[PDB]
This record gives C-alpha cells, structure tokens and sequence, in this order.
C-alpha cells in the first residue's frame, strides 16, 4: 500500500 | 439540539480512540444541513478515515491468508475465511454508502463556486471512498465504482488546477491519492508516476509561494508522493 | 458450525485485530462445556483482555479530560464529558460480567482437583476482571469488587505455590497481576513489591526447571516482574 | 493515571 493523506 | 455540543463529542471521541462515536458524532453535524469549518471538514474525515482504515486492514489480512491457505486444499478452513472475508467487506461497502451518501447529499451539493477548497476535499473523498469500494469489487460491478472514483477525481483536479496553487496540501492531498488510483486500481503505471511527478514539480516551481502554516503542512505530502514515485519505479525495472 | 472453525475464527479475528469477533467465537467454544486447550486459553484471554482493555484505555483518557476541564468552569461541557465516561463504563462492565460468567458457570466449574494448571489461570483471570470493575467502582460498589478480586487471587495464590514450579509461566503471570492489584487497587506497595520480589527470587533459584516448550514465556514475565519493582520502587521515592 | 506491566498469555508452545 502507497502512502496517502486526508486532513 | 446543540451543534458545538456534538462537535465536542467528536473531539472527546477522537481522544479516546473511538471512531465509531466520532464518525456518528460528526455526521449528525452534517445532517444539520449547515456548512463545515476546517476544522470539522477535518474531524469528519478523520473519524470515517478510521472506521473504513480499520476495516480495509482487516480485509487485506484474511485476503492474504486467503491466498496461501487456498493452495494448501483444506475446505472447510477456506470456506469460513472467505466468508469473513465477505463478513468484513460488506462492513466496509456499508461504511462507503455511508460518507458517499453524507457526500452526495449534504456536503458536495450545497457548495457554492465560491467555495473551491471543500469543493475539492469533498470530492477527493468521494473518489477516495469509490476506490476503497473497488479494492474489493470484482466483475461489473467493479468496473461501476472504478469509473465512479475516476470521475470524482477528475472532476476534483480540474477545479483544483484552476483555482488552487500547487502547494496547497489539498491539490497536494488530491494528486497524491489521485496518483494511488491510477497505479492501484487502474493498473496505468506510466500515468500514475506521470501525475505524482507532474505534480510535485509543480509544487517546485512555485515554491517561494508558501505560507507560514501550510509550510510544513504542505512539503509533508510532497515527500509522500515521492516515496511513491520511489517505489513505483523500483517495481518496473525487475 | 464446526468446533474447529470456531477457534479458526479466533485464530483469523486475532490476526485481523478483530477483538469483538474473537471474543465471540471463544465464547462460544467456551459454552460447548468442553474443556478448553493451551492455546485456546490462550486465545480466550487474549480476546477479551483487548476488548476490554480498549475501555480501560479510552477511560482514562476520558477521566483525564475530566479532571482538566473541570478547572475551567464550563457546566455544559463537563457534563457532556461525565456523560460520556459513564458510556464506557457501562460497556467496560458489560465485558467484565461477561467473561466472569464464562468463567463462574463453565471454566472454573468443569475443573478436576488435578487440573491445577488450568485453575490457577481461570482464577488468575477472574481476579483480573473484577480488578477493572474496581477501577471504575467506588464506595461500596468499589468495596465489593475488590474482596472479589482479592478472593480469587488469594486462592490462585495458594494452588500455585503449592502445586507449580516458581519458573512456571502461570504461577508468575499470577504473582505479576496480584502484585499490580496491591499497588494499583489496595495501594499496599510493600505487599506489591515484596510479592514481586519473591515470585523472581524463587523463580531465579529453581531457574534450572525452565522447560523448553515454555523457556521464552516465562523469562517474559520475569522482566516485567523487575520492571515492575523498579518503576515501584521509583515512584515511592517520590512521595517521600 | 499512572500504570505498571502485566500479563495475559499462556504458553501455546
Ligand atoms: C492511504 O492509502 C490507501 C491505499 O490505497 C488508500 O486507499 C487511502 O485512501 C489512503 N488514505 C486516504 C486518507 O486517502
Ligand atoms: C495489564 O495492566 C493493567 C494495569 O496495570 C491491569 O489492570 C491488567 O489486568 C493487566 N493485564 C491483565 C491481563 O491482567
């Protein structure tokens, strides 16, 4: 799993 | 029916660790059909980032003891995994319909052209949760939520192209996920390095633009989506 | 369903840090009134202690919140937060009754006075329980919990000492647990230390009665036995 | 709050 972001 | 009542159960919520109170806290302020804060636009996604995280490493863990003890020809074993598996992926269809509904419905809808930034965030979501959706799909039906995450992503760089620099930790949040997509789901390797790369570069060119806040919030992404260009190149070359 | 695809249920949860699920499957495996293996002992323990620990850990970060916004004099939100603490601990006991009935009605019930081993452990578990609902009880709520706790412990005490090897990973898991409720609930730290200090020695002592199927389990405690002294010992100095 | 180490496990093998 690549790496990701949510804020 | 007190608004910041629940807004602080949300927070009291995220303290304790329980997402499940949180995601409900936060969504009855959205119910409430008024326009979220920054910070409860972050909340919200947080708190449902968890509920649906926790379920999709569940998933990938009785998926991967799915795929070994498949070859190793015992029935009845196989059978009770792959219907927990089914077990926790209709838990996580159910949390997906959910924020989908909550997107659809009551926060994407009632923005206005003036509001460009939860514009995109909102729209990132519903590109983020179509494709959780399609982590788990198979046949047609996997085919619907692909075209379904695509076209909120699309839709989401578009506005974020025209009305957003790129060193903002939204376009930066958007290209980066928006990237995963495409070397995840759609299996387009040379697209998906091509849109991280494109996008970090740009974040180069304009760098002198940063504020003081979204400086460190915004270069965090950008490692990010190097770290993926890192491990994407590094699978293409064996 | 099979007997067999219940504990790989439990086997499968664990691994997908499904806890609720896991303690479900257990807990029906329990209820088959068959005695339980090594390591579905272990997986029944293991089950619960993360559910209800998950309580425990949100508790205390919720008491917390309690005791620094109560300065700030705010009465709509103190009172949403106690409201909230008592949502924990309403679930946290329902766990806690839950196990103990496990253990009261089929576990501790089921056990031939030559199944030590298997008592002393179901015991040792029962007295955890009614520890954590001491955590969260008080006046005579608190009191009662507390003599139950104590009355399993003291009976696991003695059937360890008396029918297990000081380098059993059992009887030391007991005297680990025992010594926590002296320091933590009793608040006797002599009692705590010196009941940690003597389950080690004797446990250095015979420390030739390690057997290799169990080697790496009880040297574990063993560490959390000293740590435990040291961090003991450290926070009596403080007070002085 | 402040605690100390425990223990819930029994030797499989
Ligand atoms: C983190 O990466 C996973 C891997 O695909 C992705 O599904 C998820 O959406 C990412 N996190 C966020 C908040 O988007
Ligand atoms: C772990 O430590 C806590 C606090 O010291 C204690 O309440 C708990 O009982 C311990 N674990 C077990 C399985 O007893």
């Amino acid at each position: 799993v690549p790496v990701t972001t949510a804020t | 029916v007190d608004r910041e009542q629940l807004v602080q159960k949300a927070r009291l919520a995220e303290q304790a660790e329980r997402y499940d109170d949180m995601a409900a806290a936060m969504k009855n302020v959205t119910e409430l059909n008024e326009p979220l804060s920054n910070e409860e636009r972050n909340l919200l996604s947080v708190a449902y980032k968890n509920v649906v995280g926790a379920r999709r490493s569940s998933w990938r863990v009785i998926s991967s003891i799915e795929q070994k003890t498949s070859a190793d020809g015992n029935e009845k074993k196989i059978e009770m995994v792959r219907a927990y598996r089914e077990k926790i992926e209709k838990e996580l269809e159910a949390v997906c319909q959910d924020v989908l509904s909550l997107l659809d419905n009551y926060l994407i809808k009632n923005c206005s052209e003036t509001q460009y930034e939860s514009k995109v965030f909102y729209l990132k979501m519903k590109g983020d949760y179509y494709r959780y959706l399609a982590e788990v799909a198979t046949g047609e039906k996997r085919a619907t939520v692909v075209e379904s995450s695509e076209k909120a992503y699309s839709e989401a760089h578009e506005i974020s192209k025209e009305h957003m620099q790129p060193t903002h930790p939204i376009r930066l949040g958007l290209a980066l996920n928006y990237s995963v997509f495409y070397y995840e789901i759609q299996n387009a390797p040379e697209q998906a390095c091509h849109l991280a790369k494109t996008a970090f570069d740009d974040a180069i060119a304009e760098l002198d633009t940063l504020n003081e806040d979204s400086y460190k919030d915004s270069t965090l992404i950008m490692q990010l989506l190097r770290d993926n260009l890192t491990l994407w190149t590094s699978d293409q070359q064996d």
